[PDB]
């Protein structure tokens, strides 16, 4: 539609000043490009510690969930002398494997561009032109001449002085919808287990589903073939398969029935984060160097990894 | 004295004259879009509506070129649009599924 | 070759206003008066209807508008 | 022609040349977008396209959806900005619409479209309209309006050089289109300028003409003085404070910002008229040609001399005749005029 219009209209000089010099042009261009884009800096670099993730709150496949991208499936047919330890390290087959790309040792900052961590001030029920003004005020109120947010803005998890002025707090079900967010930003790993063995919880020690563990431990891991130790051989798993049930932990979490839930905390990162605003840096830098330069400069910073963060899907746009 | 004339002024060298023939066929469109026999009826109603309205305000005009029916590109693109993927298979002798 | 017309910028003067309201001033004459500052508009903000629509239904509504 | 490319041949003339073979196009092939859509989403996208084609053809425009831009530009061998002008001024004709098949689940149609593309020779962007004002002359008692007949209608100025254009056989397809545009020289009394005819016409006294200009000045031509403005010669007038002149209000203009000008500056020109121009314009009772820009004293005089000599004395209006002779003689010999005027009133 745009090209067709472009193809029949020559240019005309109009005797007013250059839009590039007008505030309303600078403010609405920085907004349309960088409104919800932020940069977070760890106190020092520390990655997510394990390659396996126990997270029973998420319903398994049997709506589509984002975490299913990291879900190890239990297969009945395997090759001869096949073991999890060969492929997925110390992960429990039928749970979730975290790749080494999301666990880099040298990553110091996290860059994200989404409107899905804002506290209650933000509502999609309200009007775009309101939700603009609301943000534009808050960012002016929470800043002072630089692009660094005031500690008040952060949630209580990321800072001692945080009061959720801008951002909400990450909850237990957020891992299912927004995996990378949690793995890159959470200060501590909390587990959620209905697996028989964890926290030394024995089947006797309990003082349709009712009081029962989801996955019970079998004798050992083994395969067997019939003169064809290559392609197709039966596999006997070290735990059970949740294909039949697939709602157990999700229904348990919401408390429809009582069950022996296990939860253990493990500290990853210090609660002393620092957060910059790319919308406020665009406004401030454009007053000195002019928007044409600043726009081009900050658009490259969004492509620091090789994939531009602003063109990723809204829930999955988190990069280290 | 003078006043501005904001519209451009074009000096004519020559005129080029062209004839384009546009061919529409619903069945070709229904095959690619995986349509059902109910929606095929909508496609057909919709296309007739628009084409008929245009037909109803335009008289005919003679254009002094040769008949399209004599031109290769007209013969090749008409046979294609009708019979591209149509085939006939002949058994060695008649024998049905047993 | 790169065409660009001065058809609306031929006289070498320009009379500008600071507000649309200023056009009703009684001691102005019969001429062209330009508002001094551009009006900046985002379509996303203008078209509310699309905001609440989803998938191809959103896409087809924008097509009709464009 | 056997190819679109042949239109640029240098030894062709200004006429209509048809491409010999029809262009055959299937819509299915043209509209890619629909191919990958499914169900009613596909159907509604086609509806939008067919309704837009119909809207263009009613206005006699071309929908460039069904013809490749790269192809047409490659063949025509034109610049990006020439193509924009070519595609804006082209016009369409629907010469047949035929339904070729009609089932309850299936249809097929054919459309014959005929296009006429104007190929430009030159494009002119920075243009002015001429407005002839003229000059008043008071001659042997009669007030007369005098005008030059300029051989151009448009002044053009792209950068620094000014150009005077004479147009012929013009129409409007968004822009003005002309078959003939001749470049001319402005009027003068020299070998390197145009020798233009000069028209005179009798007018009623008192004469007043005031045109408000858009920039806030006023154009004045008047047989009598007011607010210090000289009579008979026209002028562009501006005032620093609102005042009443020629029975209407001349207002102070609003301060403006200075930009780069493209205003033309015509050459100056002295013009000698016949002594009795007022009597020549009066006895015709229509607007009449009295000289050329570059005419000799001898030719100019031997032009209304026989006509004027044969306005002789008569038995039936001697007093009315004698009063004309005085008005004619006043500037030449004031002593004789006063005498003749006396013998008139006696
Ligand atoms: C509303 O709109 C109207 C327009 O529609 C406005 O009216 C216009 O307002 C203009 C002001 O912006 C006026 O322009 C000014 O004209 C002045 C007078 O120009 C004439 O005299 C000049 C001097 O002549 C004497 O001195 C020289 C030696 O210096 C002797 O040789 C002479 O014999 C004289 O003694 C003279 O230079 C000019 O000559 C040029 O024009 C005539 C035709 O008019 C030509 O025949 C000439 O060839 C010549 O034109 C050519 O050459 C000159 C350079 O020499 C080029 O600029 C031309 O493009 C062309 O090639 C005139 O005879 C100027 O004095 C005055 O100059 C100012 O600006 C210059 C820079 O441009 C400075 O250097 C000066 O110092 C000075 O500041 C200016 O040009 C318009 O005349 C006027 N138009 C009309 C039709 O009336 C109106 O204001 C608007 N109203 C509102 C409210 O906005
Ligand atoms: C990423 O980071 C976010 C934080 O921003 C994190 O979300 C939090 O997740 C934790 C862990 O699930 C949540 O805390 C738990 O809440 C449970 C429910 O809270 C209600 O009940 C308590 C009283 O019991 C009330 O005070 C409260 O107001 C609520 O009504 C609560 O049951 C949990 O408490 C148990 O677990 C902790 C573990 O440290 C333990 O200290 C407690 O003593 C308590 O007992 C333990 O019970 C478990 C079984 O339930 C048992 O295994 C264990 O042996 C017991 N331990 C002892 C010593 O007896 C706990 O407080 C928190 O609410 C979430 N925050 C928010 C804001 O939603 C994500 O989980 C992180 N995601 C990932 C993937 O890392
Ligand atoms: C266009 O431009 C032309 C050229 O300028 C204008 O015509 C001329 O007008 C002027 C001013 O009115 C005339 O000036 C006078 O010249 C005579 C002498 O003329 C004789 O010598 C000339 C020498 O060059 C010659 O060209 C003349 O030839 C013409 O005339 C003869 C005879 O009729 C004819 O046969 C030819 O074919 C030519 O047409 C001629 O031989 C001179 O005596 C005058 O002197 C008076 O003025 C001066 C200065 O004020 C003063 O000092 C004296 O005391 C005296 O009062 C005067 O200089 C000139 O003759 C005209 N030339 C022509 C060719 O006609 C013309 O008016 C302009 N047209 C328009 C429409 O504006
Ligand atoms: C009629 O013609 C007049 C020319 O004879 C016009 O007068 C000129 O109008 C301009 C308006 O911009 C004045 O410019 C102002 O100048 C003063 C300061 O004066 C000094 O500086 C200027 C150059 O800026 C210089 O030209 C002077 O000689 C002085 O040295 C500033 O305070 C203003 O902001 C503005 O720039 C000209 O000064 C003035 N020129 C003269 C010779 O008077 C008059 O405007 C015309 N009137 C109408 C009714 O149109
Ligand atoms: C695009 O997708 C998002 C994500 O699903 C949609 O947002 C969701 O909208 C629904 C319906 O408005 C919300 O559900 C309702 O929430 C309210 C308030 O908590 C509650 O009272 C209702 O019972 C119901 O649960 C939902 O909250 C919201 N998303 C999330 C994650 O909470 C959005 O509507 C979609 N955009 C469209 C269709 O344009
Ligand atoms: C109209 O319906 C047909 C029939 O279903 C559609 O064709 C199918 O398109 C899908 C998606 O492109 C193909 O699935 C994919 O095939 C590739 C190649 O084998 C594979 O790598 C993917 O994992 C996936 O299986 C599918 O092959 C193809 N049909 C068949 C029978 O194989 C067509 O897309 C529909 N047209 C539309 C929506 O316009
Ligand atoms: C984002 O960064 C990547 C990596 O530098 C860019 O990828 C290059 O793209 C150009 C396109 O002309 C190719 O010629 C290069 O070969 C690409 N390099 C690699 C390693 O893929 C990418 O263009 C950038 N994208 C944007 C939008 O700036
Ligand atoms: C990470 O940083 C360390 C210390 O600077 C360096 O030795 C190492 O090469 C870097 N890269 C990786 C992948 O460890
Ligand atoms: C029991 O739990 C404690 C937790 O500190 C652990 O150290 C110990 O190894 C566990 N013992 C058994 C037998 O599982």
């Amino acid at each position: 539609e745009m090209q067709s219009l472009s193809d029949v209209m020559i240019d005309f000089e109009i005797p007013l000043g250059d839009p590039r010099d007008q505030e309303q042009y600078i403010h609405r261009k920085c907004y349309q490009e960088f409104a919800n884009c932020y940069l977070v800096k760890y106190k020092e670099p520390k990655p997510w510690p394990k390659e396996g993730l126990i997270a029973d709150q998420c319903p398994l496949p049997g709506n589509r969930q984002s975490i299913w991208d990291y879900y190890i499936k239990v297969e009945s047919i395997r090759p001869a002398n096949w073991t999890t330890k060969s492929k997925y390290g110390q992960a429990r087959l039928g749970s979730f494997y975290i790749p080494s790309s999301l666990r880099q040792i040298n990553v110091s900052h996290v860059l994200f561009c989404s409107d899905q961590l804002y506290s209650k001030w933000y509502n999609i029920e309200n009007t775009i032109e309101q939700n603009e003004r609301f943000l534009l005020n808050k960012l002016n109120n929470l800043t002072s001449g630089t692009s660094v947010l005031k500690k008040r803005a952060l949630p209580k998890d990321w800072s001692s002085q945080g009061k959720n002025a801008l951002f909400r707090e990450i909850n237990v079900l957020d891992i299912c919808s927004k995996p990378e967010s949690v793995i890159l930003l959470n200060t501590s790993y909390y587990s959620f287990s209905l697996w028989e063995g964890d926290c030394n919880f024995t089947k006797d020690m309990i003082s349709p589903y009712a009081c029962r563990f989801w996955r019970s431990k079998n004798e050992k891991e083994e395969t067997k073939c019939r003169d064809g130790e290559t392609k197709r051989c039966l596999y006997y798993p070290l735990w059970d398969s949740p294909e039949s049930t697939y709602d157990f932990g999700y229904l348990a979490y919401q408390k429809n029935f009582p069950s022996p839930i296990c939860i253990e905390q493990q500290k990853i990162r210090d609660q002393d984060y620092e957060v910059y605003s790319l919308y406020q840096e665009c406004k401030i830098a454009s007053k000195a160097y002019g928007i044409d330069t600043v726009l081009f400069s900050l658009k490259n910073f969004l492509n620091y990894t090789g994939t531009p963060v602003n063109e990723m899907p809204n829930a999955r746009a988190f990069v280290g | 004295y003078y006043e501005p004339h904001p519209e451009p002024i074009v000096v004519k060298e020559r005129v080029l004259g062209l004839s384009q023939i546009l061919m529409i066929n619903s069945e070709n469109i229904a095959n690619n879009a995986n349509l059902t026999q109910e929606v095929k009826k909508l496609l057909t109603e919709m296309v007739n509506e628009e084409m008929q309205s245009l037909s109803d305000v335009m008289i005919d005009f003679e254009i002094p070129l040769g008949d399209p029916r004599d031109q290769e590109q007209y013969i090749h693109r008409k046979c294609y649009q009708e019979f591209a993927n149509c085939y006939l298979v002949k058994y060695k002798e008649p024998k049905p599924w047993p | 070759a790169k065409l660009r017309s001065m058809g609306y910028a031929l006289t070498g003067a320009v009379q500008t206003l600071s507000q649309i309201s200023d056009i009703n001033d009684e001691n102005l004459q019969q001429g062209i008066y330009l508002l001094r500052d551009h009006v900046i508009t985002l379509m996303e903000a203008t078209l509310h209807d699309i905001s609440v629509m989803e998938g191809m239904f959103a896409v087809q509504h924008l097509h009709t508008h464009l | 022609l056997s190819q679109i490319s042949d239109i640029n041949d240098e030894n062709l003339q200004q006429g209509i040349y048809l491409l010999r073979d029809h262009v055959i196009t299937l819509m299915e092939a043209t509209l890619h977008d629909i191919s990958v859509m499914e169900g009613m989403f596909a159907v509604q996208h086609l509806h939008t396209h067919l309704n837009h084609l119909k809207t263009m053809l009613l206005e006699r425009r071309i929908d460039w959806t069904y013809m490749s831009s790269t192809w047409l530009q490659q063949q025509l061998q034109k610049s990006d900005d020439e193509m924009k002008v070519i595609k804006r001024i082209a016009r369409s004709l629907v010469y047949y619409v035929k339904q070729t098949h009609s089932s309850p689940t299936a249809t097929a149609w054919e459309i014959g479209l005929y296009y006429e593309l104007v190929i430009p020779k030159h494009i002119y962007l920075n243009n002015w309209n001429v407005v002839n004002i003229g000059h008043l002359v008071k001659s042997a008692g009669q007030l007369t309006h005098v005008t030059i007949a300029h051989p151009y209608e448009i002044i053009n100025k792209e950068c620094v050089e000014t150009i005077y254009l004479h147009l012929e056989d013009c129409t409007r397809q968004d822009y003005v289109i002309c078959d003939v545009v001749k470049i001319v020289q402005p009027c003068g009394n020299s070998s390197d300028t145009s020798d233009c005819p000069v028209w005179a016409e009798a007018v009623k006294e008192p004469f007043v003409q005031v045109n408000p200009l858009k920039n806030g000045s006023y154009l004045v031509l008047a047989s009598s003085t007011d607010c210090q403005i000289p009579p008979y010669v026209p002028s562009i007038v501006t005032v620093n404070e609102t005042t009443s002149c020629f029975g209407l209000d001349f207002k102070r203009p609003l301060v403006a910002e200075e930009r780069l000008s493209f205003e033309p500056r015509l050459p100056n020109l002295q013009l000698r008229l016949p002594h009795l121009v007022g009597i020549i314009a009066k006895i015709k009772g229509i607007k009449i040609e009295v000289t050329s820009s570059g005419e000799s004293i001898k030719e100019q005089i031997e032009r209304a001399k026989a006509e004027l000599l044969r306005l002789d004395i008569h038995e039936g209006d001697t007093p009315a005749w004698i009063q004309q002779l005085a008005a004619a003689t006043k500037d030449v010999w004031p002593a004789a005029a006063s005498a003749l005027q006396g013998i008139g009133n006696f």
